């Protein structure tokens, strides 16, 4: 089914009624004085600004932001250095050296994520078999230099101490779709 | 310190004041990024009421956004029009494409990095940023610009 | 049971989308006589 | 001698301006920066050639129709004569070939601009 | 005492102009659902200030192309006039008493757009000659019918004295007799003084800036400052001629309170105006000028020849 968007011609005679209604809206400017008057209409309603950054604009539990590595209750780290994140990763931002602990443990020694190469996409959280990387709430960490959005295993593992709260809190409410 | 350093002090401050609350951003976006730059603008946050205006001009204009990937093709009119931005002026660069080609950092055709052809004063991590993250730094460079003490450096030369 | 996100039972209520403008203003005849009173009792 | 004080203040005023926005500020000259704006590549030539004005023939009416009001503006004082009679006449007279001539240039497609 | 009078007006109508920027952004702001400026200052009543401040601590252009007498000189003389046209304004005293004041205006306007001409020569680039070939335009489309809308209604004022249509009005506004004169007048201030939606000298969208694309800092800024002075000065001209306000011998500030308030309400329909509409094409303003208004404008010139004779209505010469 189709329908035209501008096939009204069928033309008709004018009466002087509406040959005159044409002369008005010509002469007196009428359809003009309709987008004055909607213009009008919006200065006197409520503007639909936030107060940022007093007030935020709402998000959910799957936002997408800054990466996190996390722990186990007991403080135990998480990953266990399989590199299914590395693998998936579309662009490459992830690169990861591991051995075994002292304690013979599977752990890496090398996280890093090139925050300026990730397209924050999340490919590696959904990879993680263990719920260690993760994209955390957090968007507001610009910089002043490129250097500082290299993250090395230690700034991720402070993220996943300083977000884990809120992580935590995140995953309850969305691990159920996942 | 004495009350010529003090009044140079306060000068410091009156000058960086005016140019932390008029910044022009250069009518300037490249690709996806530059949506949300759109968005930024629009009423939800809009940032003129910080007193951030697009003009197109950059004889006009005092930030240079950069809102999206730069392919070499591109490098040589953007460095252009940041010559021709009169100082001072000040680059913000936004998403991973600009940050350092994200997605696109291992293409033949991509520069890896604006920094590569202009200074940059913020790097605003995302791919995109939210609205609400690039106006976060947005007000990044204002603190920065409010901690310039180029009199007070005068001053003591 | 299973608990997904669907709509009400019933369905939800009908959405208007055909262009909806309004008709308003006074006919030509009555802007015309207005203008040109206007005018008439301004020359007097 | 009041008409030439305050215009002289106006001239005075904005020259001040100019200057102090020329002195105040740090510079920085280069080439790059001073060369012609054309959205970042280079202007392919001179912008001092020939620009095509596509309206030339309505730019020389308007010479011509600069001159009719000029012919008009004395109106004011020309209702004040006794002639009335003679002064109304010569006054439809002049508008009305006026409208005659653009009536004619409008039909011979004078007002169209050139392609 | 009459430096002191330069000073009263000059710099209360420049500190009205600063805050034209301000209201302009909030109104502008407001009908697009956001707020404008509430940041620098209470309100943003001093994002005026920041911005001036910004402009003339800004390098100034230099470019290499330019010829530099004309180009420094265009925004110098567009300052200038601006301010001048304020000078023989009655409200409902004038500084300057003119006995053809109207046609001072009009000379004085005319050589306003000499500044974006020779701006946009001067400065030697693309898109600033495309600007001064718009305002070349621009001035023909318009001033073909401005001098003849305001030829009518002299003749019920009897002079071009500004001073006069005080009196004139003194029972009735001049719009009663003259509201076709009064549109007409109306669309031609906005393009006398560049406005949307005849903004085409400079119109971005197309130009990126026009005329004063290559100029920068406190050069820039006297533009900006003489296009939003001769707003405000359009309209209170506007207010004068139409609009009469109401005039006591014994009680002059009331006519200076009353002028105020409708001279505020038509810079607040620029405003309005400028959110409402989409731009014209700039040889549609010139059939808009020439196929439309100066028919009618010819019309109702021979039609108010006509009228003062056949009512024995003949104004004053004194
Ligand atoms: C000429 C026009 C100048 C008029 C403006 C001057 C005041 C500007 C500062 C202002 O109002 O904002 C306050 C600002 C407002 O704070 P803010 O701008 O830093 O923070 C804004 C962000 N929110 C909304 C979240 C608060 O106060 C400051 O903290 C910055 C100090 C600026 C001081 C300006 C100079 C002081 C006066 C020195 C005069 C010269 C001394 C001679 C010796
Ligand atoms: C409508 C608006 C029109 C008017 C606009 C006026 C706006 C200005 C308001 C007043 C503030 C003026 C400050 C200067 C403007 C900034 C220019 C600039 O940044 O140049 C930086 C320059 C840079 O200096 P530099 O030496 O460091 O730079 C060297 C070269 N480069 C750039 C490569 C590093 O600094 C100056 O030259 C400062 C000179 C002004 C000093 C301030 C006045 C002296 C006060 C002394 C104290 C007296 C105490 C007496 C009582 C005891
Ligand atoms: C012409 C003078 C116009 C004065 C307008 C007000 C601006 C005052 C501040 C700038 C003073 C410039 C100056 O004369 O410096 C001395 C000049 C140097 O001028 P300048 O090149 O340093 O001017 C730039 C000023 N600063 C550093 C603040 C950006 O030296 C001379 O003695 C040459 C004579
Ligand atoms: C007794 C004796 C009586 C004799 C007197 C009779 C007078 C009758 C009244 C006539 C008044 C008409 C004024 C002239 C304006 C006009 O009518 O021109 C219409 C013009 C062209 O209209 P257009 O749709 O393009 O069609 C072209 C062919 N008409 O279109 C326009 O001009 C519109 C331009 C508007 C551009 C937007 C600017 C802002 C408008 C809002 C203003 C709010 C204040
Ligand atoms: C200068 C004013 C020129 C004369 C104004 C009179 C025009 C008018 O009456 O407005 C009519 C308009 C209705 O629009 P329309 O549906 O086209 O009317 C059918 C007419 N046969 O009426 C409306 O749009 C409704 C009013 C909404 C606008 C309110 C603001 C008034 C704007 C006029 C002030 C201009 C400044
Ligand atoms: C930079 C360029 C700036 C130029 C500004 C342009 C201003 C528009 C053009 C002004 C020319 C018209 C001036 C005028 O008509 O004023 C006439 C005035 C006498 O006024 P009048 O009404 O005849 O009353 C006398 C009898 N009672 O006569 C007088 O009162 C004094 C003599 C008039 C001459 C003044 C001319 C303006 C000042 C130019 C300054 C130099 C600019 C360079
Ligand atoms: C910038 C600062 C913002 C402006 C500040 C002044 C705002 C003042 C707001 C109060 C205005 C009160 C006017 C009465 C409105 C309520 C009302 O009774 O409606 C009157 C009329 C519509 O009446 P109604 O019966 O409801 O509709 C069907 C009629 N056929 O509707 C009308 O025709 C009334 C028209 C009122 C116009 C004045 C308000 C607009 C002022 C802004 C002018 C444009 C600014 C640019
Ligand atoms: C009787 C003759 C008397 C002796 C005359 C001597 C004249 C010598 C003038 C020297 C130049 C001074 O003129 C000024 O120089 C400075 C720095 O030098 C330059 O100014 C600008 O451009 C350069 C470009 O790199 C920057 O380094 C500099 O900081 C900046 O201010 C300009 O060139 C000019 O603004
Ligand atoms: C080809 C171009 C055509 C366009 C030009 C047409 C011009 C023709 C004009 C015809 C109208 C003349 O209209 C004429 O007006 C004069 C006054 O002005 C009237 O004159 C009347 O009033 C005057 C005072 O003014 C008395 O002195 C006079 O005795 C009396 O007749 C005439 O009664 C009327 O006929
Ligand atoms: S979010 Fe996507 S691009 Fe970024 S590190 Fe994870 S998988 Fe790689
Ligand atoms: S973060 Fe997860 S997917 Fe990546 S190496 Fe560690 S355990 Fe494997
Ligand atoms: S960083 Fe992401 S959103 Fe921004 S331009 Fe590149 S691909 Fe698009």
């Amino acid at each position: 089914t189709y329908k035209y968007v501008n096939k009204k011609e069928q033309e008709s005679e004018v009466d002087m009624k509406s040959a005159t209604d044409n002369a008005a809206r010509i002469l007196m400017w009428t359809e003009l004085i309709r987008g004055l008057g909607m213009t009008l209409s919006y200065l006197f309603r409520e503007p639909a600004t936030i107060n940022y950054p007093f007030e935020k604009g709402p998000l959910s539990p799957r936002f997408r932001g800054e990466h996190a590595l996390r722990r186990y209750p007991s403080g135990e780290e998480r990953c266990i250095a399989c590199k299914l994140c590395e693998a998936i990763c579309p662009a490459q931002a992830i690169t990861i050296e591991a051995e075994p602990r002292a304690d013979g443990s599977r752990r890496t020694t090398r996280y890093d994520i090139d925050m300026t190469k990730c397209i924050y996409c999340g490919f590696c959280q959904e990879a993680c078999p263990v719920d260690a990387i993760v994209e955390g709430p957090n968007f507001e960490f610009s910089t002043e230099t490129h250097e500082e959005l290299l993250y090395n295993k230690e700034k991720l593992l402070n993220n996943g101490d300083k977000w884990e709260a809120e992580i935590a809190a995140n995953i309850q409410a969305d691990y159920l779709y996942r | 310190r004495s009350r010529a350093e003090y009044v140079v002090t306060k000068l410091d401050d009156l000058i960086n004041w005016a140019r932390r609350s008029s910044l022009w951003p250069m009518t300037f976006g490249l690709a996806c990024c530059a949506v949300e730059m759109m968005h930024m603008a629009a009423p939800r946050y809009d940032m003129d009421r910080f007193g951030v205006v697009f003009r197109a001009s950059p004889r006009q204009a005092d930030v240079m956004i950069v809102a999206g990937t730069l392919t070499n093709k591109m490098a040589p009119a953007l460095r252009k029009v940041y010559d021709q931005m009169p100082e001072p002026r000040y680059v913000v660069s936004m998403g991973s494409c600009a940050n350092g080609g994200g997605y696109y950092h291992y293409s033949y055709s991509v520069v890896r990095g604006c920094d590569r052809i202009v200074p940059v004063d913020i790097y605003v991590p995302g791919c995109p940023p939210t609205a609400e993250a690039l106006l976060y730094g947005i007000l990044q460079l204002q603190r920065k610009i409010k901690r310039e003490q180029k009199l007070k450096i005068w001053y003591r030369r | 049971k299973v608990k997904q996100d669907m709509p009400p039972p019933g369905g939800y209520g009908p959405i208007d989308y055909k262009r909806n403008l309004p008709r308003r203003g006074l006919s030509g005849y009555s802007m015309f006589a207005v203008g040109i009173g206007a005018l008439i009792f301004g020359y007097w | 001698m009041n008409l030439y004080t305050v215009i002289f203040i106006n001239i005075l005023l904005s020259l001040t301006l100019i200057l102090v926005a020329f002195w105040l500020p740090q510079m920085n000259l280069y080439s790059e920066k001073a060369n012609p704006y054309e959205c970042g590549f280079d202007p392919t030539s001179s912008a001092r050639l020939p620009f095509s004005m596509k309206f030339f023939l309505v730019a020389i009416t308007f010479l011509l129709f600069d001159l009719e009001i000029a012919l008009l503006l004395p109106l004011p004082w020309a209702i004040q004569t006794i002639k009335t009679s003679t002064m109304m006449i010569m006054a439809f007279i002049l508008v009305t070939i006026l409208s005659l001539g653009l009536a004619y240039e409008w039909t011979q497609k004078g007002l169209e601009w050139t392609e | 005492m009459f430096f002191i009078n330069i000073l009263t007006l000059l710099v209360p109508i420049l500190i009205a102009m600063a805050f034209l920027t301000l209201v302009e952004r909030k109104i502008l702001g407001y009908m697009q659902l956001r707020k404008g400026p509430n940041i620098v200052g209470p309100y943003g009543i001093l994002q005026p200030f920041a911005d001036a401040m910004k402009l003339f601590m800004k390098e100034p252009m230099r470019p290499l192309t330019t010829s530099m007498s004309l180009f420094i000189i265009a925004p110098t003389l567009s300052l200038t006039l601006a301010l001048s046209l304020w000078v023989p304004l009655p409200m409902p005293h004038p500084l300057i008493n003119l006995n053809l004041g109207i046609l001072f205006i009009l000379a004085t306007s005319s050589l306003s757009v000499y500044s974006i001409l020779w701006s946009g020569w001067a400065s030697n680039s693309k898109y600033s000659l495309f600007g001064a070939l718009r305002a070349v335009a621009q001035t023909i489309s318009y001033e073909v019918t401005m001098a003849i809308i305001l030829l009518s209604v002299l003749l019920m004022n009897g002079s071009y004295s500004l001073q006069t249509l005080i009196t004139t009005q003194e029972h009735m506004w001049l719009l009663l007799p003259a509201w076709p004169m009064a549109m007409m007048w109306f669309i031609s201030t906005l393009a006398e003084t560049n406005r949307a939606p005849f903004d085409l000298t400079e119109g971005e969208s197309e130009l990126v800036s026009g005329f004063n694309v290559e100029y920068a800092a406190g050069p820039f800024a006297l533009f900006f400052m003489a296009e939003y002075t001769n707003i405000i000065l359009m309209n209170a001209l506007t207010t004068i001629i139409f609009l009469g306000p109401l005039y006591y011998i014994n009680l002059p500030e009331l006519y200076s309170t009353n002028f105020m308030m409708e001279a505020l309400l038509l810079s607040s329909t620029f405003l309005w105006i400028r959110a409402s509409y989409p731009r014209f094409r700039y040889d549609q303003l010139m059939h808009l000028l020439w196929k439309n208004f100066l028919p009618l404008t010819l019309a109702l010139c021979m039609w108010h020849i006509s009228l003062p004779i056949f009512t024995a209505g003949v104004p004053p010469y004194m």
